[PDB]
RNA sequence: UUUGCUCCACACAAUAUAGAUGGAUACGAAUAAGGCGUCCUUGUGGCGUCGCUGAACCAUAGCAGGCUAGCAACGGUGCACUUGGCGGAAAGGCCUUGGGUGCUUGCUGGCGAAUUGCAAUGUCAUUUUGCGUGGGGAUAAAUCAUUUGUAUACGACUUAGA
RNA sequence: AGAACUGGCGAUGCGGGAUGAACCGAACGUAGAGUUAAGGUGCCGGAAUACACGCUCAUCAGACACCACAAAAGGUGUUAG
RNA sequence: GGCCAGCAUCAGUUUUGGUGGCAGGAUAAAUCCAUAGGAAUGUAGCUUGCCUCGGUAAGUAUUAUAGCCUGUG
């Protein structure tokens, strides 16, 4: 319904997000996913570490370079789980993965635009309460991503700049709503109410 | 003024297919803003056109058109089958295809 | 200021006489009153004035509305109908904002194209007075 | 499916020198008419020496509920076959009608004790008229006066694939 | 010949008398009265066409004026109806035509 | 290298498109909780109110959007300009001051439309170039051959020479 | 290793079991529309992130006959008897 | 009288809606109304540790200043 749709990555599950993203790419919609380091995995923390380690030891014996490249970044972990869903060996799969862009944090210019969420992939709508989850940002720090002390610092710089925008926006909406309230009771206002606006 | 659109835009999803065999004569068309097959009864028999551009001009136009129409509903999510005169070139998986409003049942 | 500020966390909770709205099914958007709770997930509902028949329903198919009124547990359809009039919940329902929102998107669907033109011409007139009132104060 | 409770009446065979066999009725829970005639001979062959070829069925009747909109406590006696030898079970269901209570029983047996339809025998389904003689605990807790319980953390099912609101619970 | 005979009117929106196929047309609900209009003399043989860019026969132009003068007096009664016929139609975003009552 | 190269606006050819056809419309956090509003003893405060879907909001009338006569307003918006800021994560954008110029459907009129003949997407975008118009701008290095041995199977590498 | 009755493979494709001479559906002129079998409906991948009652947390969970895995016996872990 | 098409009224096959009339059963069962009994997760009333201006208290009391269950019609 929009040309480029920006999905906020916070509070989602890896698999259930990557399913509904992979169908939209094969249908032609362009999706850019931001704030990858806030993504979540069901199950407790010590499980999902060992699901990474038995993956981490699987590499080509005669030459380690040629084997499965074990990527560490939370975008790259998520891009893996999506890449297995799209048929990436054909020409249809290569042109479907060029519609996707996945970032850690929110880089410019995507901070100025709206971010969306996917309700069938939220954690707080899917899992039962009283159930252990796992933060992907902590997970990649435990297996060799030397950037959580940097990405979290840039967010604390961003959110202060973002809080200044919202206060300016909220005061402007206050002037409009006051102007809209005094504009009411007029003859043009009452005819709209009959028609439903 | 700012808008001129008299059609309902829609994507080309895939061919009618099995797990290992497809039939290129029947195309599958997704219509935007249509959820259930009870809504898909409206678009049955409507005309479809696929519009695309080419370098060599044929009769004063660089723009070319294949025609087709909706035959029947498909599935529970409101997906729609379609048949064309000459079938869609299979490079168009995920391409905007126009669904017009005529022949008007209203 | 030696008081315990502990939050309440207010909730709509099921009981006898909690009036509800049926979102999907045969009824599709009608009011009804819970007569007797069966277990965790099923209840027993009845609304005679709206037109829903008395039936047992799952709590998945129903939504909870904040209005309540006094009614004895296990009442019959004549007794619910008499208590329904005394509370006058059909007047109290339309006073709420959530009932008005239902009626508004119902009316916007039934708008004729000519009436959809009249919505346009009025909003062109309304925005002219607002932008003069704005950007002065 | 939706079970329907049936009455089946059986009369062995009119023969010379034995006229008027007595008559034999049963109450059968079956999803339609044809199964309940076949479920009738499954029990009635166990009780005494008859066969379907040495038998005929007098009449079938659909027994509706006497009072649907009333809420009843039901105590059900169940015999069933396990992986080991068979053994009894008494369970209590709170429901709307008799024939809807057997629906929640077979789901309960298949969930906890892993018993299909063919293994279970229904002994007697009885309504407990007076309260405070309910034996089980999980039925008893709904009998407290002025029972009110909240439903926290409700999920919302939205049709569009994208929602912009950052959706919130109750 | 199964066509519909329509007029703009010509002064309101620039659509002259024209045969139009019945199937290619969405019919709304709003109506104007048509009782005063002479139309009857028009038939299939009238519109048969059988660089110069010659002007529409004088027979064609005079019939256009007589039909519209009876029709504008019907249009002027209801509010915004002259403005309604003059403006074009398009489908905006979020307009779902199966739900749209026309 | 017969005036090569670069940038600015236009002139015309050429070539393409994984797929424009009103608008990608900016808090963060929590979900056994919050958004907003208002007041105070500014706090884990009081009170009022909203959700139960974007089915929203904004924009939207005129020959694919013409030519003209007014009215009330001192607004809105398009455009080149200009006074200022701010933004480095992939800033390549976000604001704001001042005049200039068109437009305005906020309100009321007068003219123009046909013949594309009963539909035939009935073409209006955005990428790379090329070739000439007139308007600015800047006047270099690399390899081979030669030589050095911190190098070397041969290429490579490291040096030196108007 | 050797027999008994029936079906099949050998001589036989097609749909399903990822893959497979023997299992499941079904046996073949060339084509069009219609409905189904066995199997399936998160994504690859055509088709409900459909509905309904429960159970289960695994520091090697489990996922569908032929079939590619398992034994006795223990465990105040949990549930119904 | 070649080529590609659009609309009408029909015929063969087939999918998807709307809507009307009738038949059967415990002549559906219920709700509904009329009565007869009876109990509690005990309404009015009443007794009492009672008493923050009258809540509580836990007994009484079978429709009264709420209603429900069972049989019959």
């Amino acid at each position: 319904v929009e040309p480029v749709v920006v999905i906020d990555g916070k509070g989602h599950l890896v698999g259930r997000l990557a399913s509904v993203v992979a169908k939209q790419l094969l249908n032609g919609q362009k999706i850019v996913v931001v704030r990858a380091e806030e993504l979540n995995i069901s199950g407790e923390f010590f499980r999902n570490k060992l699901k990474y380690h038995d993956f981490l030891r699987k590499a080509t014996a005669f030459n380690k370079t040629r084997g499965p490249f074990h990527f560490r970044a939370p975008s790259r972990i998520f891009y893996k789980a999506l890449r297995g869903m799209v048929s990436h060996k054909t020409a249809r799969g290569k042109a479907a993965l060029e519609r996707l862009k996945v970032f850690e944090g929110i880089p410019p210019p995507y901070d100025k635009k709206k971010r969306v969420v996917v309700p069938q992939a939220l954690r707080v709508l899917r899992l039962k309460p009283g159930r252990k989850y796992t933060t992907l940002g902590k997970l990649s720090t435990s297996v060799g991503w030397k950037y959580e002390d940097v990405v979290a610092k840039l967010e604390a710089k961003r959110k202060v700049s973002s809080a200044e925008y919202y206060a300016k926006k909220r005061a402007f909406t206050k002037k409009v709503a006051s102007a809209n309230a005094t504009a009411a009771e007029s003859d043009v206002a009452k005819q709209l109410a009959a028609l439903g606006y | 003024a700012e808008s001129h659109r008299l059609y309902v835009k829609g994507k080309h999803l895939s061919y009618q297919r099995s797990k290992r065999v497809n039939n290129p004569n029947v195309s599958l068309i997704k219509i935007e803003g249509v959820a259930t097959p009870q809504d898909a009864q409206f678009y049955l028999g409507k005309r479809i056109a696929y519009v695309y551009r080419a370098s060599k001009e044929v009769r004063g136009s660089k723009i070319r058109v294949m025609w087709g129409k909706v035959t029947r509903t498909h599935g529970n999510s409101g997906v729609v089958r379609a048949t064309f005169r000459n079938n869609l070139p299979a490079k168009t998986f995920g391409a905007s295809v126009r669904i017009f409003l005529y022949p008007s049942n209203i | 200021s030696t008081d315990s500020i502990v939050k309440a966390s207010n909730w709509r909770l099921v009981e006898v006489g909690r009036v509800v709205l049926i979102k999907k099914g045969q009824s599709a958007g009608k009011l009804a009153a819970i007569v007797e709770i069966i277990d965790q997930k099923k209840v027993l509902i009845d609304g005679p004035k709206a037109g829903v028949p008395r039936q047992a329903i799952n709590l998945g198919q129903v939504v909870l509305t904040p209005l309540t009124f006094a009614l004895p547990r296990g009442a019959r359809t004549a007794t619910v109908s008499k208590k329904w009039a005394a509370a006058a919940v059909c007047e109290k329902w339309a006073a709420s904002s959530w009932a008005k929102k239902i009626a508004q998107r119902e009316r916007r669907a039934a708008l004729t194209d000519f009436e959809r033109f009249q919505v346009m011409v009025l909003r062109k007139q309304k925005r002219y007075t607002v932008k003069k009132a704005l950007a002065k104060a | 499916a939706h079970f329907k409770e049936y009455q089946v009446i059986g009369r062995r065979l009119p023969t010379e020198s034995v006229p008027e066999p007595k008559l034999f009725r049963m109450r059968i829970f079956a999803s339609n008419e044809v199964i309940a005639k076949s479920r009738y001979w499954y029990f009635l062959q166990k009780l005494h020496k008859v066969k379907k070829a040495s038998g005929e069925i007098v009449s079938i009747n659909q027994i509706n509920e006497a009072h649907p909109t009333k809420v009843k406590n039901f105590g059900v006696w169940v015999r069933y076959d396990s992986r080991s030898g068979t053994h009894n079970m008494y369970k209590e269901i709170r429901d709307v009608s008799r024939v809807a209570a057997v629906e929640t029983l077979y789901q309960d047996m298949a969930a906890r004790h892993r018993a299909r339809f063919r293994s279970i025998h229904i002994l007697k389904v009885a309504e407990i008229e007076k309260t405070a003689d309910v034996k089980r605990q999980y039925v008893k807790q709904f009998l407290t006066k002025d029972l009110k319980f909240p439903l926290p953390h409700r999920v919302q099912k939205s049709t569009k694939t994208f929602s912009y609101k950052r959706p919130s619970t109750f | 010949d199964n066509t519909l005979l329509i007029s703009g009117p010509f002064k309101v929106n620039g659509v002259p008398l024209r045969r139009v196929n019945a199937r290619y047309v969405i019919a709304t609900s709003t109506k104007v009265s048509v009782e005063g209009v002479n139309v009857e003399k028009f038939n299939v043989e009238y519109f048969a066409k059988e660089q110069q860019n010659k002007e529409i026969k004088a027979e064609r132009v005079e019939d256009q004026k007589v039909v519209d003068k009876a029709l504008i007096a019907e249009i002027k009664k209801t509010p915004l109806l002259k403005q309604y016929l003059s403006a074009s139609f398009s489908l905006k975003n979020g307009d779902k035509p199966h739900m749209l009552k026309f």
